[PDB]
């Protein structure tokens, strides 16, 4: 495993960071650990304090007038790494200890602890043009050497890092939300009644919200049109209390609710940012400096205890209205945010907008029981953003691992991966039967993702694609890929293609959530990709086909959100492009 | 009424001069919203152009006025320039107030509640703001151009622009009239827009104070000066519209109030000092909302993250 | 001596419409010009913008006349304004006809004598001819504003505006003045500039008719569009200029002629006429200026050498 | 030995030319021979149609007006690839032959003649923000492939390499100009005699030149300035057949010519780009697409049988004034332009605005009889840009061989290079006895200079670099290169370092005649460098010093106009950066 490092302009002062975004939970948080490397030398009578700058910034830019910075202070713990003051005597964590045996005595120690109620970073999104800073809170570490506090911070002896504070989702279930509200007309034979509903309260940032609608609407007044809107809550309590609001999930049916009737629908909305990404003051989730990330996520007030939370308070509510064609409308509260992910979220756009690897021989020749490393030459640095492909000859390929880290799950302990420098290994000890089969390495870090050269060995719910038939060596093929059992938003549904009796290789990709598609050059704008809510389905048209463009295609699905490699792979078409 | 000999003379040359100071100023910061265009900063300046615009030609129909009351007030022009000019000058006092106390409300909603502006589309609402402050202020102006003429009396033949509110059943209402058009207009055009801009201007300073309530010692300074200019533009405003508005009222007041006849005349030979001192602030606002604000000015004139080992 | 009746009916009319259409049709061109302006850095953009400035001014003063001739030639403004309205008329024929010679002379020198075109500081040279240009417009027009005046009540009270040649030079010269600032004004402002427009022009034409003779089909085609262009610009200036400065001299020669006085009223009824036709030219002026360049209706809306190896 | 390669979109109509330049001597020019690859598929009866486009172009932009490009044709003359043409019969030159021993017989080939009288390619200066295309004189080969010529043409199939034309100075000298203009007084008696003359007419872009006037004054009449200039006659004889002139250097001596005086002192003037880099319409040597070329080389006609030559054909002057205190001026002709290059130029800025090497022997064993393959691996390519050097014991570097397979004069024949890939080898058949040196590999293509790490082999015209002594440990210190015997204008001069017993490493450069300089990122804007003229002396100020400035730091001369490594090299001063 690796550990995070931050530089300062003198390089000197070298600051190491655990994970970066930390869990806040209803109680308290994990505390903030961390190291700093110091030069006596240099640091002749100065001292290096680090704090906690967590703060909000409340105005676009900055110095409005010449001398207006609009950044308040919500929080800021002080200490100084070197001599620590014993003061405090906390145990250092296994990973600063961890640390020391890295570096030394040098880098001297920090523990951090947040107060249980404060805000959880998010951002607001700045709008098509904005630009500038964007309106939110913030957490960053800074660490500045100096002789006293109250001195002027200095552009060389400084360092600042823009950590961030996520709440997950809690490990228990909640209770399904209902909202009854009951309206009378001029006519109130039976006053309406509202009858709407929520699946689950605790939903993830892409899972359809099912919203379940049902009403009796004995009033003969009619209904034209229902509109349903997850709407975000932004409750932004700074100086002026407020709730500023805007709709992320919109949907117009065009169910008229008659009169007399009982109706009852269940419609599928999914909050995604691209339908979104525009309407300004939207709330999104932490962004280190500029990324896109997912909306902002539910955060979990102590229940009866509201302090007033200064900052931004995010919650999301499903309003459904019904518009009388001469407008009764009720809110359903529900929480929305990631699960506990065993992996620490890489704050990237994963495979962010060349690289080619170097699998070991193909011919590793190895009995049962006869452990072997198979190694792969890098061409650069993947960040253990590797996986490893049991690509068994013939069939489609098995995701072994993710980020060369632990397998991915259900996948035995045989295997396991070593990776070092720019290159990596996976070795495995003993050969069953299984392991008589062809082995990769593969790259997700730089758009294409790029696998290895492959290896064969010598001993001595589904994916469904609509296409085939080799034909057009010049023409265009719709090839459909659909799974059964991945929402469209919550994967990205890759396009891959072995040529001819040769090595795999990345082609074409889809985000839905960010709504961003990729492609690869070896392709480039020749081949089209796409996806449709519709039936869970994503179309592939390649266009001016070639003899080259004879191969083997692969769709695919990784993990929407913080993607880690491939673990599901498509059923294959062997497509030798032809007359 | 007696004129006064002294005021025959003083009010052209005062005329002139501001004619000259203001046009020049406003020639200098329409020339700079001109040359910048970069479409960058000032999400409001079209507030401020808007702004420039009304008090250029605020200030550019004045010299037919300076030649009037030096012609021993014989407007020689036609009925149509009486006409204009008397609707421009209105129309751009009009404009220039509100401009001023839109410009006001922008600050107040940019600083005080800064939230709701960085949300909001500003652009797009502004350009609304001052599409309806301009079509409000021509229709605010439009009696006083409908309502203007030229030649009332005396052997003398010396042709008077005036507002003749005579055209509307004159024997069945002219100090009506003139009561009425008079309280609209410095009702509509001074008392809500003055009290909509002091509104904003105090709660400005309440939240720069709060802001600037610890900073530094450096900040409390800023903070000084923050409130030095809002000071100073509020009562620059105050002290250039307060005499105009305040003996106009007087004298509609005299109407039904028996005013002393004698004072009276008082009112009538000071109202002309006082509008030159309306257009006082018109001069010298080109020195002050662009000048303070050194965009006009300039116009004139690291490392990072990485990952190691986390050796076991 | 007997004005025509449809005259004093008609003349407003063209007036009117030629106001709306050369001021709209200007003050497009304009727009257009500052849409990009400095941006693109042309070069002779300076001589269009100069125009597109004249002819909207030609159109701005011309109400009054209009007004003038609807009130059987009563001049109902100032002296001011007859002196102003007189001057910017006559200054913007001649800065009107000054930018057209003067963008006919870069034209033909970026086309007969491109090498110079390169050579040169196209934009100094530009710059300094638009200053020397309008410097000399207002210098050959100030004649006609320290000349014009009003009066003449003429036992009609009739109030007019006219030339008042007599202002300076005494009665000893009477027809002199007259004679001397017709002729000036003419040999000035249309006989030299027409004459640099027609000789650039017409070897403009030569020039191009010798490129394009090569090519076939579209080649012939397009030098055939390109010296129907020029022919365009050359004689809608003829069409329009010519009867304004021959009835002009006409009535001046006129003096020394003793015409057939019938003649010679029927020149003083269509002397106006000529005008409006005069007025023609700033009226179509952008619909061909600014149609033409492409530039106003866009405004409007590889391998790589290689090295290899020689085995010997 | 390389060849130029040039080919059109497609990748199958490659374009082979021998050397992009020509030399048209009186007589006539050498014939431009060249070679294209063909597929009569792809051409399935369009043929590869190769002409020389030798055209004019008179009007800046592109098109100023719908349908006036101001171009005109000055020569064009077409060949038909395949199949060749029956009647040409034309033996092929041997480069063609060559090319297809290496490719096949597909390249067809193709030969053109110039007529004696042309322009030669020139183009003038654009100036300082004219963009557009500069107007001038052009060659440009042209292949397309079409049916018939008035066929339309493709973008794609169409191969369009600018091949420039020169006049390189003739072998032998000619005769000096003179100038007497004689003009009188008040003092008729004996009036004014003017005995200015050159000193020769050939020069070499660079080369000063030493402006005689001699003047014998007795008229009263004293002149105050007296004004030398070097003027660009630009006889542009394209239609109006005018003579456009533009001053390249102006010497302005204040030289108060008094009655009973006379002044023959020599005055100093090297034209050069630098300071005339805004001068609208100075004509430059041809360029091939926009590198920063030198000034425009003297044309040399026929003996004045003017063609009206339809071209900018241009002669430099020399023009002398005295002004009268209360103007007499007379002209000197004379010719510039390069030499015979033996190898033919780069026509790019050869140092063009990383590449680093790695040599292999470091310390390998070869007595007497050995040949040592001192090889040597490159980051990219270098092009043949490569210069060996070895270090006698506690010698300056010297220069074995330049473009990587050339020989510098005088240096023995046992030296031998050899090209291969992205790396290259050097090689002594027989070791002579003064073979026991440390060798390196100077790759001269792109800023900065990196050299070879040192190669020991086991036994078993003056520069004065001035400004010595270990001192000053982090302050500013200035070092003096005299270097004479070459002109600063004439040669770009070079500073490296050479850690303590390492290899050696490029520091800064400056060439004089673009008047523009160079700097290492190792001392990036922390070292300073700047030629003087009145002494030829660079000054080198390493600015801001520090203990990893302690190194050994020479200085050396590269020919200024096609730079060739380095030729020269300082003393050198082992400078320890210390109190
Ligand atoms: C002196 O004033 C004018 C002189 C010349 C032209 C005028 O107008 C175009 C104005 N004038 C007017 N005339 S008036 O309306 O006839 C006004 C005279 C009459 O009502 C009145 N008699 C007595 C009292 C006490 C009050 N009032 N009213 N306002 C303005 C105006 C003009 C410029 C700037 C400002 C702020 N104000
Ligand atoms: C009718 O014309 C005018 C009417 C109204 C205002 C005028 O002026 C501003 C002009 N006018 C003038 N007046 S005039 O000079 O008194 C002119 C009337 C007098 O001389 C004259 N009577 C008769 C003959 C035959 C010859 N000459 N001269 N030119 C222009 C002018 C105006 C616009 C456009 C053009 C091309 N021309
Ligand atoms: C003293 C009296 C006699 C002068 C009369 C002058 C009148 C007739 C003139 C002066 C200026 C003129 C106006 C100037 C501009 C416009 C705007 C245009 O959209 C319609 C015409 C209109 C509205 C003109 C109509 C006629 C007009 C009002
Ligand atoms: C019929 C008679 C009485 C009308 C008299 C009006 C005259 C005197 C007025 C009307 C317009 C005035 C001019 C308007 C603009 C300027 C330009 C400025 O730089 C100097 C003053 C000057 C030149 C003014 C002087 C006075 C002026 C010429």
């Amino acid at each position: 495993t690796r550990v995070f490092k931050k530089a300062s302009p003198n390089g000197k002062l070298t600051v190491y960071l655990g994970k970066r975004d930390f869990v806040d939970h209803i109680d308290l948080v994990e505390p903030v650990d961390g190291v700093v490397l110091v030069d006596p030398e240099y640091l002749k009578e100065r001292r290096v304090y680090v704090t906690l700058t967590a703060a909000f910034r409340y105005g676009r830019e900055d110095l409005d007038v010449l001398g207006l910075t609009f950044r308040k202070d919500l929080f800021v713990a002080n200490v100084q790494s070197f001599p620590p003051a014993p003061e405090d005597k906390k145990p250092l964590t296994r990973l600063q200890e961890r640390l020391i045996k890295k570096l030394g005595e040098h880098a001297y120690p920090f523990t951090f602890e947040i107060p249980p109620n404060l805000p959880s970073s998010v951002t607001l999104q700045p709008g098509p043009e904005d630009t500038g800073k964007a309106i939110g809170v913030d957490y960053e570490v800074k660490a500045f050497v100096a002789e006293n506090l109250e001195e002027k911070i200095h552009k060389r002896n400084s360092v600042r890092l823009v950590i961030e504070k996520v709440q997950y989702a809690p490990e228990r279930p909640g209770p399904q939300p209902t909202a009854e509200t009951t309206r009378q007309f001029l006519m109130s034979d039976k006053p309406l009644h509202l009858e709407a509903s929520l699946d689950k309260e605790i939903y993830y940032h892409g899972e359809p919200i099912s919203v379940n609608v049902h009403v009796t609407n004995n009033t003969n007044k009619t209904v034209k049109k229902i509109k349903i809107s997850v709407r975000q809550y932004a409750d932004i309590v700074l100086f002026n209390t407020a709730q500023y609001k805007v709709p992320v999930a919109m949907e117009e049916a065009d169910d008229t609710v008659a009169p007399s009737s009982t109706f009852s629908k269940v419609y599928t909305l999914t909050p995604f940012l691209a339908n979104n990404r525009e309407k300004r003051g939207l709330a999104l989730d932490g962004k280190l400096k500029h990324e896109d990330t997912n909306l902002a996520s539910s955060t979990l007030l102590r229940e009866g205890a509201n302090r007033e939370i200064l900052g931004i308070i995010v919650s999301y509510k499903v309003k459904v209205k019904l518009v009388v064609s001469r407008d009764v409308a009720v809110e359903l509260p529900f929480t929305l945010m990631h699960p506990k992910p065993k992996e620490e979220p890489p704050h990237r756009e994963v495979p962010e907008h060349d690289i080619q690897m170097t699998q070991s021989p193909s011919s590793l020749s190895a009995s049962v029981g006869d452990r072997v490393t198979i190694t792969c030459r890098a061409s650069q640095s993947v960040s253990s953003a590797v996986a490893w492909y049991q690509q068994k000859p013939g069939k489609a390929p098995k995701l072994l691992i993710y980020s060369a880290s632990s397998l991915y799950s259900g996948v035995p302990s045989r295997f396991s991966g070593s990776r070092s420098g720019t290159d990596f290994t996976l070795t495995i000890s003993s050969l069953q039967p299984e392991d008589f089969a062809t082995y990769y390495c593969q790259q997700y870090k730089y758009v294409p993702v790029t696998f290895g050269q492959g290896t064969k060995v010598e001993i001595k719910v589904q994916l469904v694609e609509s296409g085939g038939g080799l034909v057009q060596p010049g023409g265009s093929l719709r090839l459909s890929c659909a799974a059964s059992g991945f929402n469209v938003y919550s994967s990205s549904i890759h396009w891959v293609r072995q040529a001819p009796g040769k090595g795999l290789e990345w082609v074409a990709s889809i985000s839905s959530y960010y709504g961003y598609t990729y492609y690869a050059d070896s392709v480039k704008g020749r081949f089209t990709i796409s996806a449709d809510t519709s039936k869970n389905t994503a179309y592939l048209q390649m266009n001016s086909l070639r003899a080259e463009d004879t191969a083997v295609y692969y769709c695919a699905r990784s993990r929407q959100f913080w993607y880690s490699g491939l673990d599901y792979w498509g059923q294959g078409t062997l497509v030798t492009v032809s007359s | 009424y007696t004129d006064w000999k002294s005021s025959g003379a003083l009010i052209p040359a005062i005329y002139m001069l501001v004619f000259l100071l203001g046009t020049t100023g406003n020639g200098l910061v329409l020339w700079t919203v001109f040359r910048s265009s970069r479409e960058k900063r000032r999400s409001a300046d079209i507030f401020i152009a808007s702004l420039a615009v009304a008090d250029l030609t605020f200030v550019v129909t004045l010299p037919l006025w300076a030649t009037y009351t030096y012609r021993d007030y014989d407007w020689p022009f036609g009925t149509f320039f009486c006409k204009l000019s008397s609707y421009l000058i209105f129309v751009n006092m009009y404009a220039s107030v509100f401009c001023l106390t839109g410009l006001s409300f922008d600050r107040y909603l940019a600083i005080v509640r800064p939230v709701a502006n960085a949300r909001l589309r500003l652009r797009v609402s502004g350009a609304v703001a001052t599409a309806v402050l301009w079509v409000l202020a021509a229709l605010l102006a439009m009696p006083v151009m409908v309502l203007r003429t030229t030649g009332d009396l005396e052997n003398t033949t010396k042709v008077q622009c005036y507002m003749d509110y005579s055209m509307v059943a004159t024997v069945s209402s002219e100090w009506a009239w003139e009561v009425g058009l008079g309280v609209s207009s410095t009702t509509v055009g001074f008392v809500v827009p003055f009290t909509i801009m002091l509104t904003c201007y105090f709660f400005i300073a309440q939240t720069i104070a709060g802001h600037f309530r610890k900073e530094r010692i450096e900040g409390l300074r800023k903070r000084r000066r923050l409130l030095s200019i809002i000071v100073v533009l509020v009562v620059t405003f105050a002290l250039c519209w307060m005499p105009y508005h305040l003996v106009k009222t007087l004298y509609m007041l005299g109407s039904l109030l028996h005013w002393p006849c004698d004072f009276d005349l008082f009112l009538m030979n000071i109202f002309p000092y006082c509008t030159c001192i309306s257009y006082v602030n018109s001069c010298l606002n080109p020195f002050l909302y662009a000048f303070f604000d050194p965009r006009f000015r300039q116009a004139c004139t690291s490392c990072t993250t990485a990952s190691s080992s986390l050796a076991k």
